[PDB]
RNA sequence: AAUAGGAGUAGCUUGGGGACAUUCGUAUUCAGAUGUCAGAGGUGAAAUUCUUAGAUUUUCUGGAGACGAACAACUGCGAAAGCAUUUGUCUAAAAUACUUCCAUUAAUCAAGAACGAAAGUUAAGGGAGUGAAGACGAUCAGAUACCGUCGUAAUCUUAACCAUAAACUAUGCCGACUAGGUGUUGGAUGAAGUGCUUCCUUCAGUACCUUAUGAGAAAUCAAAGUCUUUGGGUUCUGGGG
């Protein structure tokens, strides 16, 4: 675990086979269409995958299509510029900073706010290195509202 | 003494009192040097 | 028939007071301390002194008129200690022995729900 | 601003006058000249206009207050006490 | 429950409804009657509040008292300027009054 | 040696735990460390209990209790015979 | 402006008449106040703290 | 109270060990005891609010409020001795000799 | 080898060969005219596809389904 | 898709986590009464101290600051410092569940920064009780002390600061492998008791007892083990007094 003191191991088990279920014999186009509809509706890729498992009843996209959902969105050119993970982390950090602006005696909120921003810097640096954020890019707390707008 | 400033275990005056006595002495020397210069 | 009064017993290490009142507790009947009925007015007010005071109170209460008492116990100032003072058992035994009719008995010592600091430092009383 | 290392606004008084008093003056003077928030109109335009008197510029209203800032604790405690019953 | 409900509604009216800020536009909307609900701060002036309440009453339309100042109703809408009073003119997916 | 494995107290997973002050003498002692005795006692002696029953209004007797919970510091408890010095092995025995 | 007899205890008040009808003659300098500390049973007198 | 007496009422309750209890400890969860506490207060408030002061005084004697608390709170988590620790008056009408005499007689 | 032990197969998450604890169920409610794929250990709540009434309630640990329906287990 | 890591979703998950608002109880203390009548406080034993202008005691009111017992633990939470009334709000958190997403993002970290008990400093309140300083009575060979009684600074809150403590699980952190049993706290899985309760299996915490042909200078230690049969990774530290 990165910052917590736990080491909890609750996770996705995954079956041995990468083959399609018996139940669904659907064409790749049907699977792309279903994802496209969820994407168009404004759902984000984790939400789409969770929904695809639950609402549509389908085993996950990498097994039934042979290609990752983010990659499919990118191939159609429609993938989001800001990462889903980065978006939620920045949103939590903005929420903490708004709260901290009101309350100056919340030490734990201050401690978490520096911790989360440090985590944002590490994630940002990795995204810059993989060329998913610009070379000139840097995190700032001033512009963070604009980032997630 | 070393880092274990304390540990009164065989035959010596109290560490805390030595520390107080020396702090008081140190202040007096610091005044004397300040007076002189 | 019969009439009830209220016997307050306030027992502390220095003295054990027997103070009988109306059933309301508004109006007194007898104040007798314990130390007044100590012969030399010193020490702690022994079990014997506690007995003599309670006997005097019983004689006076019968002289006044009242035949029965409810007992209200109070131990050593509460916050200082919750211990019953030395004469308390003797005083209760004396009131029962005396011949007065014994109604309800309660501990009504003032009890801190909370807490606050008391005399002597954090090291406590050394003696 | 960045002109002074740590004296700030009492730099106007300069080297003259004892330093601890200049520090005491610094705290009062900082409080005195701040532009406070107006309860009535929602702008940070409330200034002290005379010793006990604080006027908001925007809504043009005079609140009687403390000497060096708008409120003491005492009045607030009294105000709450009156309200509660 | 209530503060969450009004903020969620305010976010939904921002997201998918239509709304309008400030005294004159709100007055125009109430007189027109195309509004459904006015949300007014207690830090809105007494007379201005009273007038808006009469206009609403006259047009048989809703007013909700906001627990929060003129600026706070603005910060909820992510605007630097104080709002003081606003009018919903098209509901979000959640109906603000219902 | 180091005598106490646990510090003489419920030290585990905790930093500060509040001091109480000794019933005997006001000595501060952590609630986790403190020597606690419940002391459910009646005020009555045996002869007194007989006299109170005989004196009593009603046959039914409520038997007035003392409920104390009296807390001792280590120094007091050993002096006043609430504890012993045990023995090196026996210092771990919870009976 | 209220008669002091009708004040709750622990109120903070100012501009007290030195005796009745004398127009706020006590407790009048900057930041000053008096406290009402008690009320008589008969209601004739009231007890204040300067 | 309906006849205009404002009171403060204090109700204790202990956990009960039900059908099986090999585990010696019989504490309840904080979420559960908060839920019990909330439920208890509403039952007390409801029983008090309806009636006049005289009827409430009659309800206290056989502990009817406690009986209703116990019945409801067994569903959340079994409890044991549920009593009223104290009642204090906040705001008591002290006048009306006629009503006092009528209640007395 | 470790394989003949039947007990370890159900002990937390990863085993000798990890395979999902979760499974799929064919669920039907009368008056909906459907029997429909559903996932034990779902997290998003599910309504019937032909009508507004509830299908499954998910909760912490597997799913709780509903008692208003009848459930076949759906298998490879 | 690493029994590495992050992110998500889900559950009327969890808890004295943090902050803000709110609110309750009680004692103590004071004031207003109240009924009494002589001593009461006080300790090794007294004296100092208080009391006929009514003390101490009783009961009622009102005020004020204060605190959160009992429950309550070889108990819970917190990065540590630290955290116990009620209800609400703003916040974070770990485990569980996952045929959900990312696709190596990591580990430990000089420099630098954050939070950091108690006391102290500086400013406002507040100054109940306790009470460094200080004052008396004793005590005693002397006592500037222990003890008794009084008592300013301080304790508390708000606003700054200060940056150390036996700031101790006296054991740097991450990582694997090692041994039983008794327990215990938070979840998930099954069954029998009367939907729920119990018990079984399993995870993440967490202690104890026994055992180490394991270790150690022994105390002891399930880590201080898998280390002359010496090398999983890394920061920091010590070199007789």
């Amino acid at each position: 675990r990165m910052y917590g003191k736990g080491k909890g191991i609750s996770s996705s088990t995954l079956p041995y086979k990468r083959k399609q279920p018996s139940w669904l014999k659907q064409k790749p186009s049907e699977i792309e269409d279903a994802i496209i509809k969820l994407a168009k509706k404004g759902q984000t890729p984790s939400q789409i995958g969770a929904t695809l498992r639950d609402n549509y009843g389908i085993p996950q996209v990498k097994s039934v299509t042979g290609n990752k959902i983010l990659r499919i969105l990118r191939a159609q050119g429609i993938a989001t510029t800001i990462p889903e993970d980065l978006y939620f982390l920045i949103k939590k950090a903005v929420s903490m900073r708004k709260h901290l602006e009101k309350n100056k005696k919340d030490k734990d909120c201050k401690f978490r706010l520096i911790l989360t921003e440090s985590k944002i810097h590490r994630i940002s640096r990795y995204y810059k290195r993989k060329k998913l954020l610009p070379s000139n890019w840097k995190y700032q707390s001033s512009t963070a509202s604009a980032l997630i707008a | 003494h070393g880092a274990s400033r304390y540990k009164k275990s065989r035959a010596k005056m109290r560490w805390k009192w030595k520390k107080k006595r020396t702090r008081r002495l140190q202040k007096k020397r610091r005044k004397m040097r300040q007076r002189s210069r | 028939e019969l009439v009830f009064g209220v016997a307050h017993i306030f027992a502390s290490f220095n003295d054990t007071f027997i103070h009988v009142t109306d059933l309301s507790g508004r109006e007194t009947l007898v104040r007798i301390t314990g130390g007044m009925k100590v012969k030399a007015d010193r020490d702690e007010s022994s079990p014997y002194a506690a007995m003599m005071a309670a006997q005097d109170v019983a004689a006076r209460l019968k002289e006044l008129g009242v035949t029965a008492i409810h007992i209200k116990l109070r131990a050593s100032g509460g916050t200082k200690s919750k211990t019953p003072g030395p004469g308390a058992q003797s005083a209760l035994r004396a009131l029962a022995r005396s011949g007065l009719k014994i109604g309800r008995i309660e501990d009504v010592t003032p009890i801190p729900t909370d807490s606050t600091r008391k005399k002597s430092g954090r090291r406590g009383r050394r003696l | 601003s960045r002109r002074t290392k740590k004296v700030g606004l009492t730099g106007k008084y300069g080297t003259r006058y004892g330093s601890s008093l200049r520090k005491q003056i610094k705290k009062i003077e900082l409080m005195q000249h701040a532009k406070y928030l107006c309860t009535f109109c929602g702008k940070t335009a409330t200034k002290r206009t005379c010793v006990g008197i604080w006027k908001c510029k925007k809504c043009k209203r005079k609140v009687c207050g403390g000497a060096w800032s708008l409120t003491t604790p005492a009045a607030v405690a009294a105000k709450s006490t009156i309200i509660r019953l | 429950s209530a503060g969450d409900n009004i903020n969620a509604k305010l976010q939904l009216v921002m997201k998918s409804g239509k709304y309008q800020f400030g005294r004159k536009s709100c007055l125009k909307a109430l007189r027109t009657g195309k509004g459904k609900l006015v949300i007014v701060s207690s830090n809105c002036p007494s007379i201005q509040r009273s007038v808006i309440e009469y206009y609403a009453m006259l047009s048989k339309c809703g007013v909700h008292d906001y627990h929060g100042d003129n600026n706070d109703l603005g910060t909820a809408c992510g605007k630097l300027f104080r709002i003081s009073c606003l009018v919903i003119t098209d509901v979000g997916d959640s109906d603000i009054i219902k | 040696p180091k005598k106490r494995r646990n510090g003489g107290r419920s030290k585990h997973n905790r930093g500060h735990v509040n001091p109480l002050r000794c019933s005997n003498c006001g000595r501060c002692v952590p609630k986790d460390k403190a020597i606690k005795r419940f002391n459910i006692r009646n005020i009555v002696d045996t002869s007194a209990q007989r006299d109170i029953k005989e004196a009593s209004v009603y046959s039914t007797f409520q038997l007035p209790k003392l409920y104390i919970k009296q807390c001792y510091c280590v120094s007091c408890a050993i002096h006043s015979r609430f504890v012993r010095v045990r023995s090196r092995e026996q210092r771990r025995v919870r009976k | 402006i209220l008669p002091i007899g009708k004040m709750p205890e622990g109120t903070l008040i100012c501009n007290l008449e030195h005796r009745t009808g004398n127009r706020g003659t006590l407790v009048k300098a900057s930041g000053c106040y008096a406290t009402v500390v008690g009320q008589s049973e008969d209601g004739k007198k009231t007890k204040v703290r300067l | 109270t309906l006849d205009n007496y404002h009171l403060r009422m204090f109700c204790i309750a202990f956990t009960k060990k039900r059908q099986n209890q090999t585990k010696s400890t019989c504490y309840a969860q904080t979420s559960q005891i908060k839920k019990i506490r909330k439920k208890m207060v509403d039952i007390m408030t409801a029983e008090a609010s309806k009636v006049l002061l005289k009827d409430l005084v009659k309800k206290f004697i056989p502990e009817s409020i406690g009986k209703e608390i116990e019945k409801q709170c067994k569903k959340i988590y079994p409890l044991q001795n549920v009593l009223i620790r104290k009642v204090k008056i906040l705001k008591r009408p002290k006048l009306d000799i006629s009503k006092l005499m009528e209640l007395h007689t | 080898n470790p394989d003949p032990v039947e007990e370890s197969k159900k002990h937390k998450l990863k085993r000798l060969i990890p395979t999902p604890n979760s499974y799929f169920m064919d669920v039907k409610c009368p008056g909906c005219l459907q029997i429909t794929t559903l996932f034990s250990h779902a997290q998003n709540v599910v309504l019937c596809g032909s009508c507004n009434i509830m299908l499954c309630q998910p909760t912490g640990g597997k799913c709780k389904l509903t008692e208003g329906c009848s459930f076949r287990k759906k298998i490879e």
